[PDB]
C-alpha cells in the first residue's frame, strides 16, 4: 500500500526506491506487484519502476 | 494519512526569498519547513507559487542556503494554530513558541489565523463599561464592550507603560453596579528594554490568570511580526466566543506591522503603494480591527484597543490618519504633559469616544457621568482660554470667575490628570475625585451639569 | 496590628501552598486515572496509523 | 574553481558556482579581492567585492573560501586600526613602506609571530570545561588584561593546559577532550561577523553611563550596556561628545567604528588615540590608546566595507562584554550606512519601499541596535559585561522624519537630539532639551534614590521650569515682556540662569572639561532652591509691599547671590569632591540666608 500511495502521489517516469536492508527480498516481491497496480490505477503506461 | 514531500530543488537565493524549482501541486500559503546543510532547521511560509514553481519567504534570514545541499519539506497546511483555555497566563513568542519555561499548550483545537469574517448581521451596538484604571479616559472619553479605539502617540511618549498599566487596571465596571474578563497582550517590535519591562511586569503583575502577552521582538523576524497581530485576534476570537468572555485586545506600535507588511508587500516585487505605504494596508489594518465586536449569539465581545505610533509627531501620516478613518475613537497622548512630567500624558482636549453615551448609563455607570464629562471638558477649555488671558493681560484684569478657571485648571493637572503609574481607581472613585474638583465652582457656575443632579452631588 | 495582619497572611500563604499541593496532587490523580484512556487511545491512533491506503 | 561572467561596479556575477553558501566569503580574480554572496540564481552567484572593482575580466577564477565572513578574536586588538575586512592599518604601512594601501593585500589581523605572556587561572589537568570559561588572563597592556577564553562552542576535559610563558598566537595553550576526540586551541579564535556571539542572559541594566557632559548627565541619562541616539553633527558631539566618551566616560573600553564620514577627521582623531592619556587609574595614566580601537573605514572605502564594519565593531563589542569589561561602541555610521544599503538594493535591482531605502533597513537596524545590552557571559566563573551603542544619524538640519531618523527612534531609547540653532548661537553642548528624551529614567530610580533621594524632584521642577519658559517664549514675542508678572520674571531669570550656567559646558577649560555627577546635582539644586525661594518671596506679597516689588528687590538687593551662581560653573572640579561639596553646602545656606532676612525685612 505504500509504495502504490508514493507512486501515486509521486507521479513520475521513472524513480528510486530506499529502504532498510532487511525486507528487501520481501520488498522485492511487493516490488512489480505495485508497479502493475499503480499502472491499473491510473490510464498511463507502466512506469521504469526497476527500482 | 499524507506525508510531506521533501523537495530538494532550491534554485535562486534572492534577499529575503528562496526559490524552488519542481514542486508538485504546493499550496499558496502551505506553511514550509527548511533543513539546512550544516542541519539547521529553520521554518518559512509559501509565497505567489507559478506553474511546478514555489518562491518562499523564510524566517531567520537565508543565510547558510546552498542550492545544492539545502532541502525543502512541504507540510502543506497553512499556518494552523494551536489555542485552549490554558493558554492563559502564559508568554509566547511572536510565532507562539512558549517561552515562559513551560510545557507547549495542548491544543484543545487547531485554528486558522486570519479567522473569516462575522457576518454584519450578527454585530451588536457596543454596550456596558470596562474600567480603564486610568480616570481620564474612564471619565472623558469613556469605552464600551465592543467598541474599537486606536490610541494615537509618538515616539518618547510612554506608550508602552501605559499599556502596561491599562494591563494590570483594566477591570469589569458591571462588578462596582452590583472572571469573564481576559486581555490578550500582543507586542510587536518592542526593544529589548521594554521586553524585560513587561516580563518584570508579568512577573509581579498578580492577575496573570486573565492575562496572555504575545510578544515579538525588534530581532524577531519580520513576517513573525506580521503573523502576531492574527494569532493574537485568533486567540482573542476563540477565547471570547467560543468561550463566552469579553476580551481586551491591546497591540502596541503597529507601526512597526506596518513597517512589515510594507517589507513583505516589497519582497513580493510589487509596486509600492501611495505615499509609500502598501496599497492594501488599508484591508489589512481593516481586518485586524473588524474582528472586534459584539456577537448577539455569543455574551462574550471583543474591544480593540491598538496603540498605534504617529509617526513625526502627527496624525497626518498615512497609518494614523487611515486608522482613524476604519476606527471609531481618538485618545491622544501630548508631548507637552509628558514634557511638564505628568506619568499620564493623555491629552484630554484631543481625547474623543464617538460611543461615550453608551458607555455610560444608570445601571453601568452613575447618571452623572455623561454629565460630569461634559461639564469638565468645558471648563477645562475654558480654563486653557483664562490661562492664555492672564498671560496677554498681566492677570490683573481677571475677574472672579476667571481665577476660579484658572485655579480649576491648576487642581485638574495637579490630581486629576497625574495618576499613580500603580495607583488604581474605580470609577466611582474617579466620578468623585471629578465631583471634588467640580465643588470649587459655585452651584449657579455649573451651567452644563443639569438640574436636581448637581444638588444630588454638589452638596458633597 | 501590621505584624498581627502579616502573621495572619503569612498562615495564609502556608495554607494557599497546601491547598494548592493538594489540588496539584489531585490533579496528579486525574491524569493517572487518564491512563486508562490512554492505553484505548494508542491503538485508536494505530487504527488511524495504519488508514493509509491505495 | 569559478569564473566571473558580469562585472557592474560592486556587482560581480561568477558562473559556475553550483553548490555555494549564502553570505559565503570567495575571492575574485588574480588580486583575490574578498567578496560576499548576496544573490544565487542557480549555478551563477552574485558577489559584492568589497574592494576596487576596476580592471577585472571575463573567465577570471573566483575561489569559494566556504566560511561566512570572519574577524579574528584575540589578544593584541587594543589599540590598533582595522579596516571593514578586519586589516591591520599601521601593520599594512609598516611591512609594505608605501603610503597607499595595495589592491588585494592578504595580510592576518592579527600579529602571529609577536609574543605574550601568559597566565592560567589555577587550571587543573583533567577538568571539566565549558565555552566562555576565563581559564587564562594575559595583559595586553598596562589597565588591560585579556582574558583569554574557551570558544562558545567548545566544551571538554582539559587534557593538557600550558604552564605560564611567552607564546605566539600560532602557539597552543589549551587541549581538551570531549565525545573521544581532542581539540587544541590558539588565543586567536574566530568568529562570524554576524550571529552575535552567546550570551547566558539578558540583564536589565542598573548603572547610569556618567558622561562629562552636563546635559547628558543629568537631563537626558543613559544606563550602562544601552542604546543611544546623536545627528551626528559637527563642532560638538561626535568631536565633543566622542571626546568625552573616549576620555571622561566610566566604560572601561571604546571601540569607535566611524564609516562613511570626512576623511581628515579622522586622520586628526587617529593622531589623536596615541595622545590625549586619562589618569583614571589611581596610580598610572591610562593612555586612551590601550582602551580604544578604531575601525576606521572613510568615504573612499568600498561601499561593502560600509556595511561590513558597523558588524565587525558590534562583534569586537560582543567580545569584549564576554570578558566582563563594560565598552562602548560609538558608531559615526548609520547615516551612510543606509546609503551604502540603498546602492547595494539599487545594484541588486530590488524595489524600495519608501524615498528609495530597501525595507529590510529597519529590520537591520532593529538587528545591530539590539545586539547590545547588560548581558552574564557564559562559562566560569560567573561574570557580567556590557555594551552601549551610539550611533549618529542624520544631521539636526534635515528633517527628523527621514526613514532612517524614524527606524532608529523606534528602537532607541535615548535621542539627544542636537540644535542647529543652538550651534549657530554658539552653544557648544547644543542639546535641545524639549526634543531630546531619555526613556531609561524608570530604571535608573534605585540609583538616584541611593544616590541623593531630592534630585528627581528638583530635576522635574526644573524640567517644567524650562517647558514653561518654552511655552510663553511664543507669547512675550507676540504681546510683549510688559504683561509678565513675577513669576513670570522669575521663572525667565531661572530659565536664562539654567540656560547658561547649567546646559552650557565649554569642555575647552579645566574647571568645564569634565563636569562629575556630585557637581551636577548641586549646581542644579541651588538654582531650584533659588527658583523656590524666589517664589515663596513673590506669593508672601504682603506689608503693602512684594510680589513684582519683591522680585525687583532680591534682584537688586540678593543680586550677589544671582551672579555668583553663574561663577559656580568656575568652581573648578579638580579642587577634590569634599571641597567643592563644602563650598556648596555653604553656598546653599548663604542662599538659604538670603530671602529670610529679606522676609525679615518684609520689604
Amino acid at each position: 500500500g505504500l509504495i502504490v500511495q508514493s507512486l501515486l502521489r509521486l507521479k513520475e517516469p521513472a524513480v528510486l526506491l530506499r529502504c532498510r536492508k532487511d525486507d528487501h527480498h520481501l520488498v522485492e516481491s511487493v516490488l512489480e506487484s505495485a508497479k502493475e497496480e499503480y499502472a491499473q490505477k491510473l490510464q498511463v503506461h507502466p512506469p521504469e519502476i526497476l527500482p | 494519512l499524507e506525508v510531506a514531500m521533501e523537495y530538494r530543488t532550491v534554485t535562486g537565493v534572492a534577499g529575503p526569498l528562496v526559490i524552488l524549482d519542481k514542486v508538485k501541486g504546493p499550496k499558496y500559503y502551505e506553511i514550509v519547513n527548511i533543513r539546512l546543510g550544516d542541519g539547521t532547521m529553520r521554518r518559512g511560509q509559501v509565497l505567489e507559487v507559478d506553474g511546478e514553481k514555489a518562491v518562499v519567504q523564510v524566517f531567520e534570514g537565508t543565510s547558510g542556503i546552498d542550492n545544492k545541499f539545502t532541502t525543502v519539506q512541504f507540510t502543506g497546511e497553512v499556518l494552523k494554530t494551536p489555542v485552549s483555555l490554558d493558554m492563559l497566563g502564559r508568554i509566547f513568542n511572536g510565532s507562539g513558541k512558549p517561552i515562559d519555561n513551560g510545557p507547549p499548550i495542548l491544543p484543545e483545537a487547531y485554528l486558522d489565523i486570519s479567522g473569516s469574517s462575522i457576518n454584519p448581521s450578527e454585530r451588536t451596538y457596543p454596550e456596558e463599561m470596562i474600567q480603564t484604571g486610568i480616570s481620564t479616559i474612564d471619565v472623558m472619553n469613556s469605552i464600551a464592550r465592543g467598541q474599537k479605539i486606536p490610541l494615537f502617540s509618538a515616539a518618547g511618549l510612554p506608550h508602552n507603560e501605559i499599556a502596561a498599566q491599562i494591563c494590570r487596571q483594566a477591570g469589569l465596571v458591571k462588578r462596582l453596579e452590583k472572571d469573564n474578563f481576559a486581555i490578550v497582550f500582543a507586542a510587536m517590535g518592542v526593544n529589548m528594554e521594554t521586553a524585560q519591562f513587561f516580563k518584570r511586569d508579568f512577573e509581579e503583575n498578580g492577575s496573570m490568570e486573565r492575562v496572555t502577552l504575545f510578544l515579538n521582538l525588534a530581532n524577531d523576524p519580520t513576517i513573525e511580526r506580521i503573523i502576531t497581530p492574527r494569532i493574537a485576534l485568533t486567540t482573542a476570537e476563540y477565547l471570547a466566543y467560543e468561550c463566552g468572555k469579553h476580551v481586551l485586545v491591546i497591540l502596541t506600535d503597529m507601526s512597526s506591522y506596518a513597517d512589515a507588511l510594507r517589507e513583505v508587500s516589497a519582497a513580493r516585487e510589487e509596486v509600492p503603494g501611495r505615499r509609500g505605504y502598501p496599497g492594501y494596508m488599508y484591508t489589512d489594518l481593516a481586518q485586524i480591527y473588524e474582528r472586534a465586536g459584539r456577537i448577539e449569539g455569543r455574551k462574550g465581545s471583543i474591544t480593540q484597543i491598538p496603540i498605534l505610533t504617529m509617526p513625526n509627531d502627527d496624525i497626518t501620516h498615512p497609518t494614523p490618519d487611515l486608522t482613524g478613518y476604519i476606527t471609531e475613537g481618538q485618545i491622544y497622548i501630548d508631548r507637552q504633559l509628558q514634557n511638564r512630567q505628568i506619568y499620564p500624558p493623555i491629552n484630554v482636549l484631543p481625547s474623543l469616544s464617538r460611543l461615550m453615551k453608551s458607555a455610560i448609563g444608570e445601571g453601568m455607570t452613575r447618571r452623572d457621568h455623561s454629565d460630569v464629562s461634559n461639564q469638565l471638558y468645558a471648563n477645562y477649555a475654558i480654563g486653557k482660554d483664562v490661562q492664555a488671558m492672564k498671560a496677554v493681560v498681566g492677570e490683573e484684569a481677571l475677574s472672579s470667575e476667571d481665577l476660579l478657571y484658572l485655579e480649576f485648571l491648576d487642581k485638574f493637572e495637579r490630581k486629576f490628570v497625574a495618576q499613580g503609574a500603580y495607583d488604581s481607581r474605580n470609577i466611582f472613585q474617579s466620578l468623585d475625585l471629578a465631583w471634588t474638583l467640580l465643588r470649587i465652582f459655585p452651584r449657579e457656575l455649573l451651567h452644563r451639569i443639569p438640574g436636581k443632579t448637581l444638588d444630588q452631588y454638589y452638596s458633597r | 496590628e501590621f505584624q498581627r495582619k502579616l502573621a495572619e497572611s503569612s498562615g495564609d500563604s502556608g495554607a494557599n501552598v497546601k491547598r494548592l499541593e493538594q489540588e496539584t496532587e489531585v490533579k496528579i490523580h486525574h491524569l493517572n486515572a487518564g491512563a486508562e484512556k490512554i492505553q484505548y487511545d494508542v491503538v485508536q491512533m494505530l487504527l488511524k496509523h495504519v488508514t493509509t491506503v491505495k | 574553481y569559478g569564473y566571473v561572467r558580469k562585472v557592474s561596479g560592486p556587482v560581480v556575477i561568477a558562473d559556475g558556482m553550483n553548490g555555494a553558501a549564502m553570505y559565503e566569503l570567495v575571492r575574485v580574480g588574480h588580486d583575490n579581492l574578498i567578496g560576499e554572496i548576496i544573490r544565487l540564481e542557480g549555478d551563477s552567484a552574485t558577489i559584492q567585492v568589497y574592494e576596487e572593482t576596476a580592471g577585472l575580466m571575463v573567465n577570471d577564477p573566483v575561489l569559494r573560501t566556504h566560511k561566512p565572513l570572519s574577524v579574528e578574536l584575540g589578544p593584541g586588538i587594543l589599540g590598533n586600526i582595522f579596516d571593514g575586512i578586519q586589516r591591520p592599518l599601521k601593520t599594512i604601512a609598516i611591512r609594505s613602506g608605501d603610503v597607499y594601501i595595495p589592491r588585494g593585500v592578504s595580510v592576518p589581523a592579527l600579529d602571529k609571530d609577536t609574543l605574550w605572556e601568559f597566565q592560567p587561572k589555577k587550571i587543573g589537568e583533567g577538568d571539566l570545561l565549558t565555552g566562555g570559561d576565563l581559564y587564562a588572563t594575559v595583559f595586553e597592556n598596562s589597565l588591560m588584561q585579556h582574558h583569554v577564553a574557551l570558544p562558545p562552542d567548545a566544551m571538554g576535559k582539559v587534557t593538557y593546559v600550558a604552564p605560564a610563558g611567552q607564546y605566539s598566537l600560532k602557539d597552543t595553550v589549551l587541549e581538551l577532550e570531549f565525545q573521544g576526540v581532542k581539540k587544541s586551541f590558539t588565543m586567536l579564535q574566530a568568529w562570524p561577523v554576524r550571529t552575535p556571539r552567546p550570551v547566558s542572559s539578558k540583564l536589565a541594566a542598573d548603572t547610569p553611563l556618567l558622561t562629562g557632559q552636563r546635559v547628558l548627565d543629568a537631563l537626558f541619562p543613559s544606563v550602562l550596556g544601552g542604546t543611544c541616539a546623536i545627528p551626528g553633527a559637527f563642532g560638538c558631539g561626535k568631536t565633543v561628545i566622542s571626546q568625552a566618551l573616549s576620555k571622561y566616560s566610566n566604560s572601561d573600553t571604546v571601540v569607535y567604528v566611524g564609516c562613511g564620514e570626512r576623511g581628515n577627521e579622522m586622520a586628526e582623531v587617529l593622531m589623536d588615540f596615541p595622545q590625549l592619556t586619562m589618569t583614571l587609574p589611581d596610580g598610572r595614566e591610562e593612555s586612551v590608546m590601550k582602551r580604544t580601537t578604531l575601525v576606521a573605514n572613510t568615504s573612499n572605502m568600498p561601499v561593502a566595507a560600509r556595511e561590513a564594519s558597523i558588524y565587525t565593531g558590534i562583534t569586537i563589542a560582543e567580545y569584549f562584554r564576554d570578558m566582563g569589561y563594560n565598552v562602548s561602541m560609538m558608531a559615526d555610521s548609520t547615516s551612510r550606512w543606509a546609503e551604502a544599503l540603498r546602492e547595494i538594493s539599487g545594484r541588486l535591482a530590488e524595489m524600495p519601499a519608501d524615498s528609495g531605502y530597501p525595507a529590510y533597513l529597519a529590520a537591520r537596524l532593529a538587528s545591530f541596535y539590539e545586539r547590545a545590552g547588560k548581558v552574564k557571559c557564559l562559562g566560569g566563573p560567573e561574570r557580567t559585561g556590557s555594551v552601549t551603542i551610539v550611533g549618529a544619524v542624520s544631521p539636526p538640519g534635515g528633517d527628523f522624519s527621514d526613514p532612517v531618523t524614524s527606524a532608529t527612534l523606534s528602537i532607541v531609547q535615548v535621542f539627544w537630539g542636537l540644535d542647529k540653532k543652538l550651534a549657530q548661537r554658539k552653544h557648544f553642548p547644543s542639546v535641545n532639551w524639549l526634543i531630546s528624551y531619555s526613556k531609561y529614567s524608570t530604571a535608573l530610580e534605585s540609583f538616584y534614590e541611593q544616590f541623593d533621594p531630592d534630585f528627581i524632584n528638583i530635576r522635574t521642577k526644573a524640567r517644567e521650569v524650562l517647558q514653561r519658559e518654552d511655552d510663553l517664549n511664543e507669547i512675550v514675542q507676540l504681546v510683549g515682556k510688559d504683561a509678565l508678572a513675577e513669576g513670570d520674571k522669575i521663572t525667565l531669570e531661572t530659565a536664562k540662569l539654567l540656560r547658561e550656567d547649567y546646559l552650557a559646558q565649554n569642555a575647552f577649560t579645566p574647571y568645564d572639561k569634565f563636569c562629575p555627577f556630585y557637581k551636577s546635582v548641586w549646581m542644579m539644586r541651588n538654582i531650584i532652591h533659588f527658583y523656590n525661594l524666589a517664589n515663596q518671596a513673590v506669593e508672601k506679597g504682603a506689608g503693602m509691599d512684594g510680589q513684582k516689588i519683591t522680585y525687583t528687590l532680591i534682584k537688586h538687593r540678593l543680586g550677589d547671590l544671582f551672579y555668583r551662581l553663574v561663577s559656580q560653573k568656575f568652581e573648578d572640579p579638580a579642587e577634590g569632591e569634599p571641597a567643592l561639596v563644602a563650598k556648596f553646602k555653604k553656598l546653599h545656606e548663604d542662599l538659604t540666608a538670603g530671602f529670610r532676612a529679606l522676609e525679615d525685612e518684609t520689604r
